RNA sequence: GCGGGGUGGAGCAGCCUAGCUCGUCGGGCUCAUAACCCGAAGAUCGUCGGUUCAAAUCCGGCCCCCGCAACCA
RNA sequence: CACCAUGUU
RNA sequence: CAGAGGUGAAAUUCUUAGACCGCACCAAGACGAACUACAGCGAAGGCAUUCUUCAAGGAUACCUUCCUCAAUCAAGAACCAAAGUGUGGAGAUCGAAGAUGAUUAGAAACCAUUGUAGUCCACACUGCAAACGAUGACACCCAUGAAUUGGGGAUACUUAGUAUCUUUACGGGAAUAUCCUCAGCACGCACGCGAAAGCUUUGAGGUUACAGUCUCAGGGGGGAGUACGUUCGCAAGAGUGAAACUUAAAGAAAUUGACGGAAUGGCACCACAAGACGUGGAGCGUGCGGUUUAAUUUGACCAACACGG
C-alpha cells in the first residue's frame, strides 16, 4: 500500500475501461452519420 | 570402518524444535596419522555433552555454522 | 499520505538531477534507480577456515606468507531484496536519520 | 597404468581443473595449462539422481573425488585452480558446491596450485532476465 | 542426474595421446613450463598441424623465480609458433593481472583513470596496453575524496600514451618483453606522471599482441637461444 | 432412402459372449463455509423377441435423437 | 520465499 | 563424453546426429560494470569508455564597455522519458500478444521454457507521466556547526597566525595545509510558522501587528475530465468542457487499541520436539443431537455434550 484508500477500482484501470467505452461510443456515431 | 570422536564444545541447539545439537569434535587418532588433533563440526541426535564420545564413520563432511 | 523520508529513500535532491539510470538488484533483477537501491561491498573469502586450512597443507604456493584470493564485489539490491535479505532492517523513527559513511 | 609424462617418480605435473558451481550443478573440469586438452570433467548430476540435489556440497565433493582417481591414471598430480561463478549479467555468488571441491581435491591428495577466479564480469551488459519489476516469487 | 536421459543418439583415450613440452622464450628463468597431451598423428592429421597456434597460460612468479610478490599477481600467455619434436616453441602472446589483485586496488573516494595504448614493435608487433592509475590523499590532506580534475587526467593519459609509444616503439618483441615483465616501464611511467597527479598505484593491467607479422624460423630460434631437450619422446 | 448413437443423479468408456469423472452420503480438518483428507452407496445396459449352456455384447422387429442424400428437366 | 479463498443487516 | 537446463519440487526444452563444460578466435547488434557519491552538467525531459573535432553554456576575475535596455505574462512559438504511429534500416539481448510446461477448486496470473510487435538507428508524427520538491517566477531580510563542487585572493579599537608531497615535460608545474571570498547541489538546526506530520538564509519564516511585483489554479463528495460542440492529430489520442441526477459526508494529520502469510526478544506438555498411555475401529454404560411420542420437561453448543453436584 502506496496510495490511500481508493472507493471504487484501481483508477489506472477505470481510465481505461472509460478509453475503452469513449472509443465505442466514437465509432458508433460512425456508422449513423 | 567408524572413526571415533570426542565432543569437546557444544555450540548450541540448531533446526527448528530444538532436537540437533552441533558441536566441535575433535578425532581420536594415533600420533602420526593424517586425522590426528583433527577438529571437525558435527550435528547430533540425542542428549549430548562435553567429552561425550561419537562414531563418525565418515568424517569429511562438515556441518554449516549456525 | 505523509512524507515518510525527507530523503524520499534515494539521494537525489530536488534541484541536483532530473534522472539516474537503474541498474538490476542483485538477487532479483528488479530495476531501481542507482541512488535509491542498497548497495554493499563485500569482500569475501573463497574457503571458511576450515576449509581454508585443508587446501593450505595441500598448497606449496599458499600457506602462511602468501595469503589465498577474496572475492571481491558490489552488490545492489532492491529496496525488497535488501529488506528479505535482512541487509537492512525496518528502524524506530528516531533511528531511521542514523547514517553510516564507512563498514563497521 | 602408467599413461603419463616421461618425469621423474613425485615430480609434480601441473594440470588445470575448473570448478563452475551454479545454483543447479557444479562442474568440476580438468584440462592442461591451455584448456585445449580435457583430462576429465564430472558432475555433480553425475553422482546424485534428485535434480534437486546436483548443486549439493556433497554432490560436489563425490565429484571431486571422482576426478582424483582419473586424474592418478593421466598422471597429473598437481592442479591449478580457476574456479567461477554464473557471471555474465546473472549471479555473481559462486554455488554451494564450490568449497566442497576444492576442499575435496585437498583432501584427496592432490597438490593445489594457483587459485583464481573467472567469473565472466561485463564491463557493460545486455539486459538481465526478468522484467523491470524483477522475478515476482 | 542419474538415470534421466531419454534420447541419446536423436536417432582409452590416454593410449593415444603423446606428452609435449612447452618451451617459454629465453627471456624467461624457467624455460620448459607446463606439459600437455595431444593426439598421436594418425592418418592425414598430422599432431604439429593442431599443435600450433595453442595458448598457454602461467604465472609470471613460476616463469621467474623472483619472489618480488608484484610476479605473482600477473598471468603470462604464450603461443604455440612452432613444434620441434616433442618441445613447444612458444611467443609472447598476452599478460594480465590476476582478477582478485585488480579488484581489489579500487576505492570509493578516489578517481580510477584508464588508458589504452596500441603500439608498433621494430620487429612488427602490434601491441595493444591497458594502464590504469588511481588518484591518492596527501600526507596531511584532510577532504573527504581525492577526484582528479579532467584536465588532468587527460593530461595524465597523453603523458603515459607517449612514454609508453616512444619507448616500445623502438624495441623489438623480446626487448619489449622483458619492459614488461621486470617492471622497467611501470616504474618510469609512475616517475614521470606523478608529478602531473599523486598516483596511488600506477600498474599496466594488460598486455595484449594483436598483429603478428609473418611467421619467421630464424626469428623464432634467435628468440630461444639454447633450447632445452626433451625427453617425452625418449624411452622410459 | 442410407449411415450412426441410447450405459449409475449428469457427462462419457467398455460395445469383437460393467469403467472413469463429476455428483450424493457418513466421518475428519476449521469458529464456520469452501478447498483438502479417510471411507461408503448408487448399473432392467431404451423397451419387445430370438440365437447360445450363458447376450449390455451376437441376429431381427420397435421408440427417440443425430447426421448425409432428396438431382436432370 | 510450494499451496492459506470467504464470513446476511 | 552423458548428461545439461530449470524449479519450492518439477515439467515443457537441448543432448552420442556429441548437448553442457574447456581454450583461443570470428560475426553481429546492444551496453559502457567496479570507480559511482544526500557528487557534477542541463530550461525541463535528460546526460557515464577513449581520442580527434564543431558551435555553444555557466561561474569566477576586471579601476573594460554601455546606460534602464528590466520583472512577469493572455495570444503566439519552440522543446519534451516511456509507450505508441509512418517510412527505411537493424535485429544480439530482453520481450506486450501468442505458444508450451507447471501451480491451483479454477489460473489464458504470479514461477519455468519460448516467442511476435517492440526494444536500437535515420527521418517525420504524437505532446501525454507520481513530466514530483506532489512546493510557479523575480527581488529583500534572516541564527549555528561540520562538509562538498567550480573560480579567485593571501601565506564598543589604528590593522595581528602557517605547513606538506612529487618534481625530465600540455610544467615559471601539480596536488595538498591554513584563512578569506563569489557562485552551485546539500547535511546536522536558532527565531518564527504550521491542524499536525513537518518547514527553516535551500522557508512551508519575516501574515488578523493581514499590502514588494506578476502570473496560474482551486470552492463538499460523486456524476466526470463523461456528454455535446469545436480545434489539432495518420491513428492512438490531446486540448477545451457541462448538465440532469445523486449523496452527509468524502478527505487531511496525528493518538490509543486491535490485527499482519512484517521484524526483535522471551514463554507454555490446555504448544511442539523426544516419547509414553490411550481415544478414533468392537461390545456395553452414560451425556448430547435427531427421530419418535400424549408427553418423551428443560439449561448449556477452547470456555456445551458422567456438566446443572
Ligand atoms: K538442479
Ligand atoms: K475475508
Ligand atoms: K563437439
Ligand atoms: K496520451
Ligand atoms: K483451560
Ligand atoms: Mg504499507
Ligand atoms: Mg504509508
Ligand atoms: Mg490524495
Ligand atoms: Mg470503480
Ligand atoms: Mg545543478
Ligand atoms: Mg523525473
Ligand atoms: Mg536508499
Ligand atoms: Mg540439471
Ligand atoms: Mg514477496
Ligand atoms: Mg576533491
Ligand atoms: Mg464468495
Ligand atoms: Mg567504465
Ligand atoms: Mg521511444
Ligand atoms: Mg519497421
Ligand atoms: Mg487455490
Ligand atoms: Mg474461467
Ligand atoms: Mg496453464
Ligand atoms: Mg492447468
Ligand atoms: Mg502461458
Ligand atoms: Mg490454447
Ligand atoms: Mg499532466
Ligand atoms: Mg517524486
Ligand atoms: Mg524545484
Ligand atoms: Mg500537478
Ligand atoms: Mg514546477
Ligand atoms: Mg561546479
Ligand atoms: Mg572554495
Ligand atoms: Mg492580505
Ligand atoms: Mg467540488
Ligand atoms: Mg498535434
Ligand atoms: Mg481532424
Ligand atoms: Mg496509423
Ligand atoms: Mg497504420
Ligand atoms: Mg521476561
Ligand atoms: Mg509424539
Ligand atoms: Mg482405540
Ligand atoms: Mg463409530
Ligand atoms: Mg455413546
Ligand atoms: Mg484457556
Ligand atoms: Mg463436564
Amino acid at each position: 500500500g502506496t496510495v490511500s484508500r481508493p472507493r471504487g477500482m484501481r483508477p489506472k484501470w477505470h481510465k481505461k475501461r472509460i478509453k475503452r467505452l469513449k472509443l465505442r461510443r466514437r465509432r458508433m456515431r460512425q456508422r449513423s452519420k | 570402518q567408524a572413526q571415533v570422536g570426542l565432543i569437546i564444545k557444544v555450540l548450541g541447539r540448531t533446526g527448528s524444535r530444538g532436537n540437533v545439537t552441533q558441536v566441535r569434535v575433535r578425532l581420536m587418532a594415533e600420533a602420526g596419522s593424517p586425522d590426528y588433533n583433527r577438529t571437525i563440526v558435527r550435528n547430533v541426535k540425542g542428549p549430548c555433552k562435553e567429552n561425550d564420545m561419537l562414531s563418525l564413520m565418515e568424517t569429511e563432511r562438515e556441518a554449516r555454522r549456525l | 499520505m505523509t512524507t515518510k523520508r525527507r530523503n524520499h529513500g534515494r539521494s537525489k535532491p530536488a534541484h541536483s538531477r532530473g534522472r539516474v539510470k537503474p541498474i538490476h538488484c542483485f538477487n532479483c533483477g528488479r530495476l531501481t534507480p542507482k541512488d535509491k537501491a542498497v548497495g554493499r561491498f563485500v569482500v569475501r573469502r573463497m574457503l571458511d577456515a576450515a576449509s581454508a586450512r585443508d587446501v593450505a597443507e595441500a598448497s606449496p604456493v599458499y600457506g602462511a606468507n602468501f595469503p589465498m584470493p577474496r572475492l571481491y564485489m558490489k552488490q545492489r539490491f532492491c529496496i525488497a531484496c535488501a529488506i528479505h535479505s535482512r541487509t537492512v532492517r525496518a528502524r524506530p523513527v528516531g533511528n531511521r536519520k542514523i547514517r553510516y559513511t564507512k563498514k563497521v | 597404468k602408467a599413461y603419463g609424462p616421461n618425469v621423474k617418480k613425485g615430480d609434480l605435473v601441473y594440470g588445470v581443473v575448473h570448478i563452475f558451481a551454479s545454483f543447479n550443478d557444479t562442474f568440476v573440469h580438468v584440462t592442461d595449462m591451455s584448456g585445449r586438452e580435457t583430462y576429465v570433467k564430472v558432475t555433480g548430476g553425475m553422482k546424485v539422481k534428485a535434480d534437486r540435489d546436483e548443486s549439493s556440497p556433497y554432490a560436489a565433493m563425490m565429484a571431486a573425488q571422482d576426478v582424483v582417481a582419473r586424474c592418478k591414471e593421466c598422471g597429473i598430480n598437481a592442479l591449478h585452480v580457476k574456479m567461477r561463478a554464473v557471471g555474465g549479467v546473472r549471479t555473481k555468488s559462486p554455488g554451494p558446491g564450490a568449497q566442497a571441491a576444492l576442499r575435496a581435491l585437498a583432501r584427496a591428495g592432490m597438490k593445489i596450485g594457483r587459485i583464481e577466479d573467472v567469473t565472466p564480469i561485463p564491463t557493460d551488459s545486455t539486459r538481465r532476465k526478468g522484467s523491470r519489476r524483477g522475478r515476482r516469487l | 542426474a542419474l538415470g534421466k536421459n531419454k534420447r541419446i543418439s536423436k536417432g582409452e583415450t590416454m593410449a593415444r595421446k603423446e606428452w609435449y613440452d612447452v618451451v617459454a622464450p629465453a627471456n624467461f628463468e624457467k624455460r620448459q613450463f607446463a606439459k600437455t597431451i595431444c593426439n598421436k598423428t594418425q592418418g592425414t592429421r598430422i599432431a604439429a598441424d593442431v599443435l600450433r597456434g595453442r595458448v598457454f597460460e602461467a604465472n609470471l612468479a613460476d616463469l621467474n623465480q623472483s619472489a618480488g610478490e608484484e610476479e605473482a599477481y600477473r598471468k603470462v600467455r604464450f603461443t604455440v609458433q612452432e613444434v620441434q619434436g616433442r618441445n613447444l616453441l612458444t611467443q609472447f602472446h598476452s599478460m594480465e593481472v590476476t582478477t582478485d589483485k585488480m579488484a581489489s586496488l579500487l576505492r570509493k573516494w578516489c578517481t580510477t583513470m584508464e588508458t589504452t595504448v596500441e603500439v608498433k614493435t621494430a620487429d612488427g608487433y602490434t601491441m595493444r596496453l591497458f594502464v590504469v592509475a588511481f588518484t591518492k590523499p596527501q600526507a596531511n590532506q584532510q577532504s573527504r575524496n581525492c577526484y582528479a580534475k579532467q584536465r588532468l587526467v587527460k593530461w595524465l593519459r597523453m603523458r603515459i600514451t607517449k612514454m609508453i609509444k616512444r619507448r616500445l616503439s623502438k624495441v623489438q618483441i623480446k626487448e619489449a618483453v622483458s619492459l614488461l615483465t621486470r617492471n622497467v616501464l611501470s616504474d618510469a611511467l609512475v616517475r614521470r606522471c606523478n608529478p602531473i597527479l599523486p598516483l596511488r598505484e600506477l600498474r599496466i593491467r594488460k598486455v595484449r599482441v594483436v598483429r603478428t607479422p609473418k611467421f619467421d624460423a630464424q626469428a623464432l630460434l634467435s628468440a630461444h637461444g639454447t633450447i632445452p631437450a626433451s625427453v617425452e619422446a625418449d624411452q622410459e
